[PDB]
C-alpha cells in the first residue's frame, strides 16, 4: 500500500472477476445517468471466493461507492 | 493433641494359630489401610473387611477405601503388629499381595480386589468369623480401565432390555490385560454410580459446546487426503456424515481450547485414581518392588 | 410430493419428542422405532420413498400400541 | 556422611576447555531414563530420545517418566548427580528463556528454538550432544501446548495464506521480558506422526460428544432434582441448529474414554518446583522442590 | 376445542422450555413451578379439561413476575 504523502488510496474492489468488475461499474454509471432510480440490485459476489473480511468489505464498499455517487 | 502417629500397633485379642502367625511374616511390607488412625487400633477396625455389605457394591468399596489412610506393614512378632505411614515423597519398599507383573517406572494405585477366577483365596487368614482383606495394588493402565468399564456398564444398562445387559456385562467384566485374566465381583448399579454417571453425563454435553467448529470437523476432513491405519479403524465408529474455514479468530480460538481442557480434567479424573506409588527397579522375583510418592 | 413431504418432515420428529416424555413399561424397546424415526432423511431418489414411509409407519403404529398397552 | 549422589562417567576424552565448559553448568536439571546408580553419559539428557518424524508430544510424555536430577558437583572422570527429595529446597539454573520471579510454579518442558540462536553452544562430544529442558513457569506452559495443538489443526490447510496470518500470530507468544517464536511442528506441509495422533486424540472425542450425549441425557434428566442436567440438553438440541446394534454402542463409548487417556499427556501438567528467592540478574534462583 | 385446544399445548411447550433457561433469585421454589407446568395435559373428560388450565395457568403467571422481580 502507498505510504507517500499526498497519495490517498483510491477506492477499489479487491480480488474480483472482470465480468463482475466492469459490469457493476455500469450500475454505478446509472446513478450519474438517472439518480431518481437507485437500487442495490447487484448481489453476485460469492463467499466461496477470498475470505471473511475481503468479501464483507466489498458489500460495504458498494454502499460507499453509491453514497458518494448519489451525492 | 499429638499429630496422628506415624507408628501404629495392632494387637489381636483372638488367639492366633501357629500356622497363621507365619502367614503375617510373609505379609510384611504391604499396604494395610486403616480408618480410625489410633495409636493402638484394634484388629476389628483393621483391613477392608468391616466395609463389606450385602449389596457388595464394588463401586461402593472403590470410594470408601480411598478415605482410609494407607499403612505399610512392619515388624511382625509375637502377637504384635506395627503398621507405619511413610511421609510424602520419601522412598520405601512395597510387596505386592496381588498377582500382577509390575513394570519399571510406572505409577500405581490402590484398588479393591478382583477375584482371579478360581478364587482359591490362599489360606485367606481368618479368625472369629472374620477375614483380613487387603486391597490390591495395580498398574495405571489396569487401574484406569477398571473404572471406565464400571461406567460404560452403567450407560448400557440404561435404555435397554435387562436380558441384553447380561450380554454386555459378560464381555465387560472380563479383563485380559497384561497376560493374567481378571473379573469384577458384583458390579451392582448404585447411586454412587448415579453421581459418577452424572459428572460424566455433564461433561458429555459441555465438551460438545466448547469444541471449536474447526476441531470436531477436523477428523472428517483429514480423510480427504491422508490415509492411515488409525484413521480407518476410528472412522468406522463415527456416523457416516477444497473448502474455506467459516472463520478464523486466533484470540477467540485459543480461548475455546483453554476452557475445553478443564472439562476434560473434570471428565478424565473419574477414571483416574490418586496415584500412590512410582516404582523404579522392580525386584527379579516380582514379589516386591521399591516405591516413592507414597500417601 | 415434496410440499406434503415437508409437512411430513415436521410432523415426523415432532412425534419423537412426545415419546421421550411418555413412560413405557419397557424402556429399551421404545427407542428401536424412535431411533429410526430420528434417522429420517429424504434422498433425491423418489424410488425409495415407498420404502421411506414404510419404516416411518413401522415406527408409528407399533409405538402407538405401546401407549394403549394393547399387545 | 556425604549425601548420596549418582555417579556418571563420560567416555570420550575431554579437553580442559571442555571440562570447564561443564563447570559453568553446576546446577541444572538432568533427566535420567531410570534410577540406575551408574549411568553412561549417552543416557543423559533428551538427546538419546531425539527423533525426526516423531513430534514434540513424545518428548512431552517420556520426560514425565524421566528422573530429574541436579549436578551437585563436577570433577574429572566421575560426575555427581543429586536427585531431589520432596520438600527440600534446591538451587536450579535459569536455563529457561523466561525470566523467573517469586513463587512461580515451574514445570519442565523440552527445549525449543526458532532457527539459529545467538548461542547454541553446549558440551559436545563427537556426534553426541547435551540438551537441557526449559524450566518454564506454569501459566506459560499451558500457553505453549494450547498454541501447539491449534497450529496443527490448520496444518491440513496451509494452502490459504490468510490462515497463515493466524498461524504467524500463534507462532510468536509474547510473555513479558521475552520474544518467543514457537517453531511450527509442521515441516514441508506434511504433519509429524505424533502431531497427527494428537490432533486425532481430540477431534475424535469432540465428534463422539456431539451424538452420544443425545441418548443418555434423556433418561437421566427426569430423575435429577438439581435440574442442572435438564438444561444441558437445551444447548444440545440447539447444537443441531446448523443444517444400530446394541454392541455398536459399547465399542463406540469405549473409544471415547480410551482416547482421553491418550490425550491426558497434553492436559494435566505436574509442577516440579516452586520459586523462593531469585538471584540478581536472574542467572539462577533457589526453588523448594515439589513433586 | 378442535385445533385450538392443541394450540394451548404448543405455546405452553415454549414457556416450559425457556423456564429451564433464565436465571432467577431462587432455585428449588421455582423448580416445582416448572415441573407442574410440565405436568399439564388434557383429560379424556371434557368437563375436567378446565381444571388443568385453572391450575397450570396460575403457575405460569407467577413465573413471569419473577423475571421482573415483581412483588
Amino acid at each position: 500500500l502507498v505510504t507517500a504523502i499526498g497519495q490517498t488510496e483510491p477506492i477499489a474492489f479487491v480480488h474480483l472477476k472482470d465480468t463482475e468488475v466492469q459490469r457493476i461499474e455500469e450500475n454505478l454509471e446509472g446513478v450519474r445517468r438517472n439518480m431518481f432510480c437507485v437500487k442495490p440490485l447487484d448481489l453476485n459476489l460469492d463467499r466461496h471466493a477470498n475470505t471473511a473480511l475481503v468479501n464483507a468489505v466489498n458489500k460495504l464498499v458498494y454502499t460507499g461507492r453509491l453514497i458518494m455517487n448519489v451525492r | 493433641m499429638a499429630a496422628m502417629e506415624a507408628n501404629i500397633f495392632c494387637t489381636f485379642d483372638h488367639k492366633l494359630s501357629i500356622a497363621d502367625v507365619g502367614k503375617l511374616t510373609k505379609l510384611v511390607a504391604a499396604v494395610v489401610p486403616i480408618p480410625q488412625r489410633l495409636h493402638l487400633i484394634k484388629h476389628y477396625q483393621l483391613g477392608l473387611h468391616q466395609f463389606v455389605d450385602h449389596t457388595r457394591g464394588y463401586v461402593r468399596l472403590r470410594g470408601l477405601l480411598r478415605n482410609m489412610t494407607l499403612t505399610l506393614m512392619r515388624r511382625v512378632e509375637g502377637n504384635q503388629i506395627l503398621l507405619h505411614v511413610p511421609t510424602h515423597g520419601l522412598l520405601y519398599t512395597v510387596l505386592n499381595t496381588g498377582p500382577v507383573t509390575w513394570e519399571k517406572g510406572d505409577a500405581l494405585c490402590v484398588l479393591p480386589p478382583l477375584f482371579h477366577g478360581p478364587l482359591a483365596r490362599e489360606n485367606l487368614l481368618t479368625l472369629g468369623q472374620w477375614e483380613l482383606v487387603l486391597p490390591w495394588i495395580v498398574p495405571m493402565p489396569l487401574a484406569l480401565e477398571i473404572n471406565q468399564r464400571l461406567l460404560i456398564m452403567g450407560l448400557f444398562s440404561l435404555d435397554r432390555s435387562y436380558e441384553e445387559v447380561k450380554a454386555a456385562v459378560q464381555q465387560l467384566q472380563t479383563i485380559t490385560f497384561r497376560d493374567a485374566t481378571f473379573t469384577i465381583p458384583d458390579p451392582v448399579i448404585d447411586q454412587h454410580l448415579l453421581i459418577d454417571m452424572k459428572t460424566a453425563c455433564l461433561s458429555m454435553s459441555m465438551v460438545a459446546n466448547l469444541a471449536s467448529e474447526l476441531t470436531m470437523t477436523y477428523v472428517r476432513k483429514l480423510a480427504l487426503e491422508d490415509s492411515s491405519m488409525l484413521l480407518v479403524k476410528c472412522q468406522e465408529l463415527l456416523m457416516r456424515l477444497p473448502a474455506r474455514p467459516q472463520h478464523v479468530s486466533p484470540d477467540d480460538e485459543i480461548a475455546r481450547l483453554s476452557a475445553l481442557f478443564v472439562m476434560l480434567r473434570q471428565l478424565d479424573d473419574l477414571i483416574r485414581e490418586q496415584v500412590v506409588f512410582t516404582v523404579c527397579d522392580v525386584s527379579p522375583d516380582n514379589k516386591s518392588a521399591t516405591c516413592i510418592f507414597k500417601g | 410430493l415434496s410440499s406434503v413431504l415437508e409437512e411430513f418432515e415436521v410432523r415426523c420428529v415432532a412425534v419423537a419428542r412426545r415419546g421421550y416424555t411418555y413412560p413405557f413399561g419397557d424402556r429399551g424397546k421404545a427407542r428401536d422405532h424412535l431411533a429410526v424415526l430420528d434417522r429420517t432423511e429424504f434422498d433425491t431418489d423418489v424410488r425409495h420413498d415407498a420404502e421411506i414411509v414404510e419404516r416411518a409407519l413401522v415406527s408409528a403404529v407399533i409405538l402407538a400400541k405401546m401407549s394403549v398397552r394393547e399387545t
